[PDB]
């Protein structure tokens, strides 16, 4: 009688601590490479922002009328997304995106702002809607008559809810000092936003500038996070784009960027621009910027784990 | 292999032993025969299935993303972010290769052991009724018929009964 | 004769590379979980800033008269700490905190600044002390008579010591252009600070603003680090809150944030908000933001290290 | 265990052997007896005490803190900081679990070895005066009285004296 | 017959998982400590910027006339390097350095800017060259006659090449409002740079300031990266230091800082301030800020790898 | 050593065996002699050369630098950068020490094995013509002259020819 062990004709090569490319009777991958070119959203409350810019869901541009108050588990930004109407920019934007991306969604509630001696129309063909209008969760406070004079106005809000509040406001940058002393009064314009742990002040910069989407002026939006029971104070005299409503986060959620279709048939937790990495392996070589609950990204394309003795063919 | 068994004093393995991992191949009076040994095989398999399990776990750790594929973030902060991400990539890649390379070493050795475990079982079993040649075979000094060869397999061989007669 | 090994009735479960929850004859923790709810300061020169804000130790608000020059091994910030008098803020603050936190303490030395044609009083009920005053290591340069005119003034200092110097200066933001052309002269006010490897310029932003601690104006402090033999130059014409004294770091020290009591009976090197992690183990699951010489923070609550053979009960 | 000794061809251990890690249990003419073996035991202990020591070291590396529990730092820099800290937390947690899981594997195997080390000592010692049954016992072919059984323990047993008489 | 193994009289100490300082028959280092005090540049296209500041290669100060268009594999900055002429600074500089450091070199191409009604001389003794001049890839647009009036001027460029373009422009900060309404017209000056994904606006800050390199004014340079087919628009009315030429990156390259000599005899890929770390070992204890393809930096000075059995002397 | 061979039941090594790693030292009728064993030696060497190779690899990963030795970057971003770099330094240092410490453990054990591998070779070879004393020597029960001692070395010793005569 003799006793031995098995073996196959064509083994599988692996790497040991001492050798390289040793044949074992059988191995198995460890670095996922398979990708699913779709956003596996089964079971998750999804919201594909589409042509709406994640930030635009806070201000209110036409592209976002359908997203001013959304609930979700998975948010999705598209390259075609835009958070703008009137040419302009969002100061310290990516930070805001990072917050809203996990906000779970937003919930609007007025600021309780009423005014006097001024107009509150202020629209623009740049912000086309129902035939020329303005943002949505905004109000372009305007000086009554032309070249008039905007008052010492002051408005203030108090977040009286458990969780902090997202407060926005914009500064208008006319395309000239002439258009400025027209829309609002004349002279220096100062907008100062203050709260418990915040306090900046802004000044308009009216003057020559390209003409994007029909306008040469610019409205740049600013933002802070209002703590529970805290009070925000706005002190301005024009050029101020006031906030009609505040925002509150609904809770957990994740935001991703993809250019691929949504699919509610498969399930994934590791998303990335071009699909979902569906795998139970520890490492992936697909995308180093994948997000969610993923396998760690490595350089190697394959790290094979022996699952059998060494192979010794006859 | 640390035990000098597999890929050692047992030249090659048996490509016909598709029944188990290890097994017995005898040549008694009548005819031969080759049967796999369930005991040892399951012992190894189980353990190896162990590692594989240990390695297939859930990184319940969720990372939100901080970059931007559309609209790039500022340059200074951007390079810092990536300098960081790569450092992390360099690390995990290193870990990933050491784990697998290390695990494997162990895996292979793990079998030698089991194989050697069996061999030492058969030896001590046969007591002083057989001799140890060196190729991994046990030349039994007495007609060990099919019922006998197998007697050894299922660990029931009572050397004594054939002690003197050996 | 037979030979064997020991074993106990109730072993201890651990995790192997191949199994999970195997009983060994005996194991031992590896992830510290015990916390000491006190700041073990035995042997260390401690300074609990208390109601004084770490940054306030540089400017000189009432809460900090007792800390304008301190020596220490361990500094401590309390949530009740404040570095302010007149409402305001410290531009690029956290950076300054990070520096002072390890400064070992500060050592003051005048700037050698003398003035002419102006006043140097400038006090405020917001900065209450001995019955209304101003900061301490500061000087509120003021225009002599009301609506007067602050001169072209220029002051400069030179750090002539081995180690670099911390130089401060504040910009006053009146609550209106009227109060501004009163305290100081009239017209544009420009404060330009320059040094070898530094060069900014500041401009006051006088205008409506809430009334915190009785004032509607604001004084924001700015700062740079003056290299050995280098010279700092201040060029202003008002609205400038001048620095009476510079600061130098004494050497090593650590700063922490805690809400827990100091205790000179125990010794620790790993502090954190709620105590000291006293342990010789490699990993801790207590606080991920602990600082000093600590054990690495992990997720696991327990990673048991076998210290005995496998346990095989009869 | 890689050596097939502990939790192997030695079924279970002895719960009464609270004297050492390993030991001898004989059954000579008169009465039995169970004495621990200092040699092997200390060898293992020492080594294991080794790891434990290797693991209890001083990270003389001091980290100042960069966050702020009162007054939060800017949001952009804040997320980057934490994204970083967590990545680090993910890493150390992984290391922490591999070290312990790996160390342990070795630890256990380390004993088999020592146990097996002893057994092989006793065998080679007895030369051809005893036989190897398989349960880990050595049936001595000659009255091995208390002075004799022990003679084996303290490694002084001179097979020859009882060679023929065996 | 007996069988054994070898051994030497004096073994080598190493650290095991269980012991410390065990003698093995032979070991070998693992942490490189040897340093080569030179910049091993064999085979690499090198360019030692010398007295020229890496950023200065984009603007054009005298120190850099020889580097306005360079090609390279390895760039080198020297502590003596300066990117300046007229006293001033480069806003968001380190970012620009990080880009140019790997640019592979730069390639200039005019902006196609022509002007009218203004001068384009504007030189300075601070920017000494051929007997007093200005930068090089720049043009100090000046108001024709003194106290004249700079026009509403607007200039625009379009990157029509595959790869993005580096566009620069400076803002002049006179040493007084008087010098300002002299060089350029009078009143508010506004310079607004805009592009597809960019849009800032700058304002001069004329006023008292030290006199570095003979001037009290300051010219601060600004920059953006122009995408393929995109168009940049400059809208100013003075105080604008215009860009005569754009820049394009040639491709791969690395930038280092060293104070050591170049040597084309040795080859290295791991550079650092004081030499090149030439080694095939995995770890180094030389410099934690080494760059290129290096061995990982560790704390240990030596981690010895056994390459032999345990040593047992007779 | 896990195998109890080196630094075990073979007291010390031979400082005169500068020919190979392992080897045979006999004392036959005429004179003695000490020759190294190429087989085992190369087996170990090769493998160990293996690790060393595994460890000397190219980190084709290039990192551009993000700091500045002349002209320091802003303070906030600066501390974050270094806080990061150090964390990375803490990690790699830890890895660097575990790898080497772990590798070594294995290395040493790797030899025991090989040494033990040889010994078990010689034993099984000699069959029942020699006895196993315990110091690692094989007392051959028959005049094993130089041609004979060596006969064992080059694995050609045919016990049978001298079976009875033993
Ligand atoms: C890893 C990842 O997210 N992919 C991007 C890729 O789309 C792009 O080409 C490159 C430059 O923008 O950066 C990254 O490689
Ligand atoms: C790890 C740590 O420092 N604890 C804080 C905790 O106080 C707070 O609830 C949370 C949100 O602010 O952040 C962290 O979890
Ligand atoms: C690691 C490195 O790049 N060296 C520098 C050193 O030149 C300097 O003394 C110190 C403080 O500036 O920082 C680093 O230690
Ligand atoms: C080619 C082959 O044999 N495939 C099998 C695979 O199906 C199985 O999952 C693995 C472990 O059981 O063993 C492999 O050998
Ligand atoms: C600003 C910048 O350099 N962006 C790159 C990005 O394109 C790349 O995808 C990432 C790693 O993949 O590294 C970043 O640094
Ligand atoms: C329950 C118990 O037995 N406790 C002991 C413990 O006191 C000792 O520190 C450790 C190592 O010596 O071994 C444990 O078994
Ligand atoms: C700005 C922010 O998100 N703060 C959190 C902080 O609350 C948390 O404690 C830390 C990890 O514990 O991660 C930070 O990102
Ligand atoms: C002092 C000494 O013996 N030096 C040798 C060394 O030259 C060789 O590279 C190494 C591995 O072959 O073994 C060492 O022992
Ligand atoms: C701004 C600052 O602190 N600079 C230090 C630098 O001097 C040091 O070299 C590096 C690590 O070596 O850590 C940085 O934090
Ligand atoms: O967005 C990801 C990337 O995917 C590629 O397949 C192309 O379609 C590109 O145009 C696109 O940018
Ligand atoms: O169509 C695939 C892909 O092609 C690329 O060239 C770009 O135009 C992308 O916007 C587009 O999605
Ligand atoms: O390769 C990923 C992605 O990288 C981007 O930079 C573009 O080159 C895309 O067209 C491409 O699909
Ligand atoms: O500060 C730490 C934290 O500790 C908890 O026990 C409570 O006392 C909280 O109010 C406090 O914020
Ligand atoms: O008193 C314990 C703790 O309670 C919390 O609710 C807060 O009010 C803290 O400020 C306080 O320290
Ligand atoms: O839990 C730690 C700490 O977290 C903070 O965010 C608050 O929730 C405190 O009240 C609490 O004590
Ligand atoms: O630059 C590196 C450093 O090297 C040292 O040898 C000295 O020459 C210093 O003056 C110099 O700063
Ligand atoms: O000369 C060596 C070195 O000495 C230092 O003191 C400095 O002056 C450096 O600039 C110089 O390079
Ligand atoms: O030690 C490296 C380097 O550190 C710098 O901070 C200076 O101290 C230099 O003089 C020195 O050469
Ligand atoms: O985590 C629950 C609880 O933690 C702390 O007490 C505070 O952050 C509370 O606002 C919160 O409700
Ligand atoms: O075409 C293969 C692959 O190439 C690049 O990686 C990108 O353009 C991807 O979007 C694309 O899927
Ligand atoms: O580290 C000591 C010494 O190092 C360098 O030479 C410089 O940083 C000196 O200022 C310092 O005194
Ligand atoms: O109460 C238990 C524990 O809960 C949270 O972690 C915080 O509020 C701590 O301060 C507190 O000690
Ligand atoms: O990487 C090659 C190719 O990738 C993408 O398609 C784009 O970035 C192109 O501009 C580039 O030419
Ligand atoms: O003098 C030894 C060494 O000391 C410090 O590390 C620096 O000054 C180096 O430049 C120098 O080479």
């Amino acid at each position: 009688i003799c006793l031995g062990h098995h073996a196959v004709s064509n083994g599988t090569k692996v790497n040991t601590l001492t050798e390289r490319g040793v044949e074992v009777v059988n191995a198995t991958e460890t670095v996922e490479r398979t990708n699913v070119p779709r956003i596996c959203s089964k079971g998750k409350r999804t919201v594909d922002l589409g042509q709406c810019g994640l930030l635009g869901t806070i201000t209110g541009p036409p592209q976002c009328d359908q997203f001013l108050e959304f609930s979700a588990d998975l948010i999705i930004e598209r390259r075609e997304g835009s958070d703008v109407c009137y040419p302009g920019k969002f100061v310290n934007e990516e930070a805001l995106r990072q917050i809203l991306r996990e906000s779970g969604g937003i919930d609007k509630e007025t600021m309780g702002f009423t005014y006097s001696g001024i107009r509150t129309n202020g629209a623009t063909s740049a912000c086309r809607r129902s035939g020329s209008s303005f943002y949505a969760e905004m109000k372009w406070l305007l000086s009554n008559t032309d070249n008039a004079a905007f008052p010492q106005m002051t408005k203030s809000y108090k977040n009286t809810r458990k969780d902090p509040a997202l407060i926005i406001w914009g500064i208008h940058h006319s395309g000239s000092t002439t258009e400025q002393t027209k829309l609002y009064g004349s002279g220096n314009k100062l907008i100062t936003v203050g709260s418990s742990n915040y306090q900046q002040s802004f000044v308009p910069s009216p003057g020559a500038r390209p003409q994007v989407n029909g306008q040469s002026g610019r409205i740049d939006f600013h933002w802070l996070m209002l703590n529970p029971n805290d009070t925000v104070t706005f002190s301005f005299n024009g050029a101020f784009i006031a906030p009609d409503r505040a925002s509150f986060l609904r809770g957990k959620s994740m935001g991703i960027q993809s250019s691929v279709q949504v699919d509610a048939n498969c399930e994934g937790d590791c998303y990335h621009s071009g699909g979902t990495i569906i795998s139970n392996l520890p490492f992936q070589n697909i995308n180093s910027r994948a997000v969610g609950k993923c396998p760690r990204y490595v350089k190697q394309e394959s790290l094979m784990l022996a699952t059998g003795m060494k192979n010794v063919p006859e | 292999g640390l035990f000098g068994a597999i890929a050692g004093f047992i030249e090659n393995g048996w490509e016909g032993l598709i029944d188990g991992w290890y097994g017995f191949r005898h040549q008694n009076a009548q005819g031969e025969g080759t049967a796999a040994d369930y005991k040892s095989t399951q012992s190894a398999i189980d353990q190896i299935t162990g590692k594989l399990n240990r390695l297939i776990e859930k990184t319940n750790q969720q990372f939100e993303l901080i970059d931007n594929e559309f609209t790039e973030v500022e340059k200074q902060i951007g390079n810092v972010i990536n300098w960081t991400r790569d450092s992390m990539t360099e690390v995990w890649s290193y870990n990933a290769e050491l784990l697998v390379a290390m695990e494997n070493q162990h895996t292979i050795d793990l079998t030698d052991s089991e194989m050697n475990k069996l061999y030492e079982r058969v030896k001590r079993q046969l007591r002083e009724n057989a001799e140890e040649d060196g190729t991994g075979c046990f030349e039994i000094f007495h007609k060990c018929d099919d019922d006998c060869m197998a007697s050894i397999r299922n660990n029931t061989y009572d050397h004594s009964r054939y002690r003197e007669e050996a």
